[PDB]
């Protein structure tokens, strides 16, 4: 029946500025609209209920406004802690409930170059027949980064995968793992394994490398 | 301080029925104050309310699911359950149990359980292998958690005492169909030696539990 429409879907703002999230109703809501904040991997937290009354413990920086078809969630000054996905939620004096698609709030901050580390496959892993070489990029910004694997000076393709953490909640940075997957036979085939990292905060691409069997 | 916790199979074969149970603490499911409901969240997606139940046995359902949802409450055990029939790949999601205040005030999921991830798949459960990523001012070390199914794994460091600088990456699905992730932490180069670092890997779908000590090499 009644549907919720949240705008926008994603949002990026600098620390301290004011951000506005809009949730639109199919009909004259008048029941109630509630707002939740959800951090990745955790259950959502109720920020505001009955449109404008703030849940308890919630910072004064959050505010809710609106009635009828249009409602608003407003953050006076963004904090790094505010990185989350925000959901409006509709209900009457009884179920059913309805949620908005959600608004992801990312944080704009100073450019931060990554720290790069390289891990050869453990000896424990090489005994299972597999060799994973891991390159770690720590606490960098912005999220856009390029990692290149070269094995014995030859650029590889298709045998590496990467995954990135959500935006950090205290310092607003990202971290990245790049994993080159090899078989034990092919890992013992080469000597030099190098990880090349390209990022806006880096004057030049940085390379971390190791020779297999040197320590 | 009502507390809710769900227990589920985690893995359900397609076409089969998902059975979840939420255990409630601090308040009784018999109370007239609460609506006991289930909310699911597909991996990268938003929240979808499944259904809720009052103590008289009064059942509310989603219009999209009504067909397949069955919710019941057990007062003797102070639990309530979820029954989803004919599971589809679209049903793969994290399933929350939550309560909501019925009389005192307006409806709003006060208190949630932790998530339980349900993956609809025919593949079998497989526990992870845990390999140390040894360290060489700031050093990095970690654990490679490889070749497990299905999601999720929990990684803690030093029984939870080590949280600062911990980054446990989202798992990637490998060519083989198994999941793999790395958990890393940045620590001072001074530690290495004076400090012990143990990653604790828990894979509930396989009830596998590995502690691996990470020593400098
Ligand atoms: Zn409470
Ligand atoms: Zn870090």
């Amino acid at each position: 029946d009644i549907q919720m429409t949240q705008s926008p879907s994603s949002l990026s703002a600098s620390v301290g500025d004011r951000v506005t999230i809009t949730c639109r109703a199919s009909q004259s809501l008048s029941g109630y609209l509630n707002w939740y904040q959800q951090k990745p991997g955790k259950a959502p937290k109720l920020l505001i209920y009955a449109t404008s009354t703030l849940q308890r413990g919630v910072p004064s920086r959050f505010s809710g406004s609106g009635s009828g078809t249009d409602f608003t969630l407003t953050i006076s000054s963004l904090q790094p802690e505010d990185f989350a996905i925000y959901y409006c939620q509709q209900s009457y004096s009884t179920p059913p409930y309805t949620f908005g698609q959600g608004t992801k709030v990312e944080i704009k901050r100073t450019v931060a170059a990554p720290s790069v580390f390289i891990f050869p496959p453990s000896d424990e892993q090489l005994k299972s027949g597999t060799a994973s070489v891991v390159c770690l990029l720590n606490n960098f910004y912005p999220r856009e980064a390029k990692v290149q694997w070269k094995v014995d000076n030859a650029l590889q393709s298709g045998n590496s995968q990467e995954s990135v953490t959500e935006q950090d909640s205290k310092d607003s940075t990202y971290s990245l793992s790049s994993t080159l997957t090899l078989s034990k036979a092919d890992y013992e085939k080469h000597k030099v394994y190098a990880c090349e990292v390209t990022h806006q905060g880096l004057s030049s691409p940085v390379t971390k490398s190791f020779n297999r069997g040197e320590c | 301080q009502v507390q809710l916790q769900e227990s589920g199979p985690g893995l359900v074969k397609p076409s089969e029925t998902l059975s979840l149970t939420c255990t409630v603490s601090g308040d009784s499911v018999s109370s007239t104050n609460y609506y006991w409901g289930w909310i699911r969240q597909p991996p990268g997606k938003g929240l979808e309310w499944i259904g809720s139940i009052y103590y008289r046995g009064i059942t509310y359902n989603s219009p999209s699911l009504m067909n397949r949802v069955t919710i019941s409450l057990d007062t003797a055990k102070n639990q309530f359950s979820l029954n989803l029939s004919s599971m589809t790949a679209a049903d793969t999601a994290v399933y929350f149990c939550a309560n909501s205040i019925a009389v005192s005030g307006p409806l709003y999921f006060h208190h949630w359980g932790q998530g339980t991830l349900v993956t609809v798949s025919s593949a079998s459960t497989k526990g992870p292998s845990v390999f140390p990523l040894a360290p060489s001012g700031t050093a990095a070390l970690g654990c490679l958690v490889k070749d497990y199914f299905p999601e999720p794994v929990t990684v803690s460091w030093n029984s939870g005492a080590l949280t600062s600088g911990v980054h446990t990456f989202p798992a990637v699905l490998q060519s083989s169909g198994l999941y793999s992730l790395s958990s890393v932490v940045t620590v001072p180069s001074s530690s290495l030696g004076t400090q012990t670092y143990i990653c604790n890997v828990n894979h509930k779908p396989s009830n596998t539990k590995v502690d691996k000590r990470v020593e400098p090499k």
